[PDB]
């Protein structure tokens, strides 16, 4: 076993909500935005030497679509149990104070793919510069998804990344601090 | 969070598995009903094998398409192979240098002994090896590690920590070798 | 504290802290050997027999629990193992079990089972027919005269310690 | 350079 790439996609109800993804050894290659029919490449260089037909996501999604309506009928109208994620916050490198930093958010093992993800200042909610992915695949089927915040290391800074998901009776907020 | 409406999920997954280059390549497509693997292509057995009861129908009727069974027994070079080779520049070949750093860590259980950090961070592909020494010779006890860590983003980290009860004058070294580089990294931490 | 397994399969060794918080912990075999354990919220581990096969479940960290999981188990993987959590020490016994048979068994000859054993145990062993006679053996186990209605799947219950693991085993009788 | 992508097969209904 040297390498793997996988073509995920997914379709959800009653959210009507699909995802057409490529993925090498675990990272994201690209994905399709649905709503602008466009190719995302998950780090822009690769773009610059490879390209997809987002059109194509598209026509695979509905084929997916009507497929999950069969399925659903199929088995009775079965629906899927809800398993929670496993949520960890870690740096992507040691901190220095006053030294860029960015603090990642790692939700893993969870289903359905929906979840709600807020980082949190001192309890207060930041956006500026935050970012994510889309929603990762797993061999047992269940979704991986990483958030991102880039902060500036201070002693007195409290953060928290909270997360929201069907699985969870109440939100689960994990803690980081230096 | 609101909206407790029950879900269903399909997922469809292909996956293209390589050895060795291209030399051998495995197709398997696989379909999955809410956490359920139903029906799958596997490019060594052939033809669609129903995983679960609910999943017959589908592996009965696709295996009647021939024409769609000679697709996909091609695939392995249409698709695969023809993958591999579109991002081959960037993705088997990527290559970002590890940034190795030492300190002790900040927690200490029990004074007297120690534990020395050596953290790896934001370098491609997994493969490394980070080893522990004492005054040049190897530590193998008393050596723990994370493993992997991949970040999301292309990078990966990793911890190796050295539990130690450092003498002053004594070298420790923590070395890094990984594909990027063609001489291992150092980086010492003298007590 | 004793825990069964069953070759090849997995276990769960169970650690539990005072309060529901997920706090500091680790694992080591009876040779005193680092595991697995925590560091802030990484998760390491360590050089052992075990090689790669030990994991936790980080989920129940902040509900005060700290078990060892080990997978795709061997027999030698019985040992002790203890959990040192908040200044307690807790410990585990693991004792790994298989049983198999000795693909031409034909009618009127003698079945045979082989059990897989740790050192340091003593188990009972007693296996049902598809008939529903129940027999009876240890580190081996034999059945006389073999019947076509002897055919299926044999339920095995290895007993120790009081306690069980089950093992199923298909037969083939010919004739 | 472009990737291609297996189309994704209808169900037996």
């Amino acid at each position: 076993e040297e390498h793997v790439i996988i073509q995920a996609e997914f379709y959800l109800n009653p959210d009507q909500s699909g995802e057409f993804m490529f993925d090498f050894d675990g990272d994201e290659i690209f994905h399709v935005d649905m709503a602008k029919k466009e190719t995302v490449w998950r780090l822009e260089e690769f773009g610059r030497f490879a390209s997809f037909e987002a059109q194509g996501a598209l026509a695979n999604i509905a084929v997916d679509k009507a497929n999950l309506e069969i399925m659903t009928k199929r088995s009775n109208y079965t629906p899927i149990t809800n398993v929670p994620p496993e949520v960890t916050v870690l740096t992507n490198s040691p901190v220095e104070l006053r030294e860029p930093n960015v603090l990642i958010c790692f939700i893993d093992k969870f289903t359905p793919p929906v979840v709600n993800v807020t980082w949190l200042r001192n309890g207060k909610p930041v956006t500026t510069g935050v970012s994510e992915t889309v929603f990762l695949p797993r061999e047992d089927h269940l979704f991986r998804k990483f958030h991102y915040l880039p902060f500036l290391p201070s002693t007195e800074d409290v953060y928290d990344c909270r997360v929201e998901h069907w699985g969870l009776d109440e939100p689960l907020l994990k803690q980081w601090e230096f | 969070m609101g909206d407790t409406r029950p879900r269903f999920l399909w997922q469809l997954k292909f996956e293209c598995h390589f050895f060795n280059g291209t030399e051998r390549v495995r197709l398997l497509e696989r379909c999955i009903y809410n956490q359920e693997e139903s029906v799958r292509f596997d490019s060594d057995v052939g033809e669609y094998r129903a995983v679960t009861e609910l999943g017959r129908p589908d592996a009965e009727y696709w295996n009647s398409q021939k024409d769609l069974l000679e697709q996909r027994r091609a695939a392995v070079d249409t698709y695969c192979r023809h993958n591999y080779g579109v991002g081959e520049s960037f993705t088997v070949q990527r290559r970002v240098e590890p940034k190795v750093t030492v300190y002790p860590s900040k927690t200490q259980p029990l004074q007297h002994h120690n534990l020395l950090v050596c953290s790896v961070s934001g370098f491609y592909p997994g493969s490394i090896e980070v080893r522990w020494f004492r005054n040049g010779q190897e530590e193998k006890a008393g050596v723990v590690s994370t493993g992997l860590i991949q970040n999301g983003d292309w990078t990966f980290q990793t911890l190796v920590m050295l539990e130690t009860v450092p003498r002053s004058g004594e070298v420790y070294t923590c070395q890094v070798e990984h594909p990027s580089v063609t001489s291992p990294l150092t980086v010492e931490w003298r007590a | 504290k004793v825990v069964l397994g069953k070759k090849g399969d997995t276990v769960e060794l169970t650690c539990t802290a005072s309060q529901k918080k997920s706090i500091q912990f680790h694992w080591k075999n009876s040779n005193q050997i680092k595991i697995l354990g925590n560091y802030g919220s990484f998760l390491w581990k360590g050089p052992s027999k075990l090689n790669d096969r030990a994991d936790s479940r980080r989920r129940l960290w902040r509900q005060g629990n700290f078990p060892l999981i080990i997978k795709n188990l061997k027999i030698e993987d019985s040992d002790t193992y203890i959990c040192e959590v908040e200044d307690q020490k807790e410990e585990v016994q693991l004792l790994v079990f298989g049983l198999t048979a000795n693909t031409h068994l034909l009618q009127g000859q003698s079945l045979t089972l082989t059990l897989e054993s740790p050192p340091g145990s003593s188990p009972s062993v007693q296996c049902r027919s598809p008939r529903g006679k129940n027999i009876q053996g240890g580190k081996t186990l034999s059945v006389s005269q073999l019947e076509l209605q002897d055919s299926g799947t044999w339920t095995c219950t290895v007993l120790q310690n009081q306690k069980k693991v089950e093992f199923k085993i298909d037969i083939v009788v010919l004739a | 350079p472009k990737y291609v992508k297996q189309n994704t097969l209808k169900l037996a209904t």
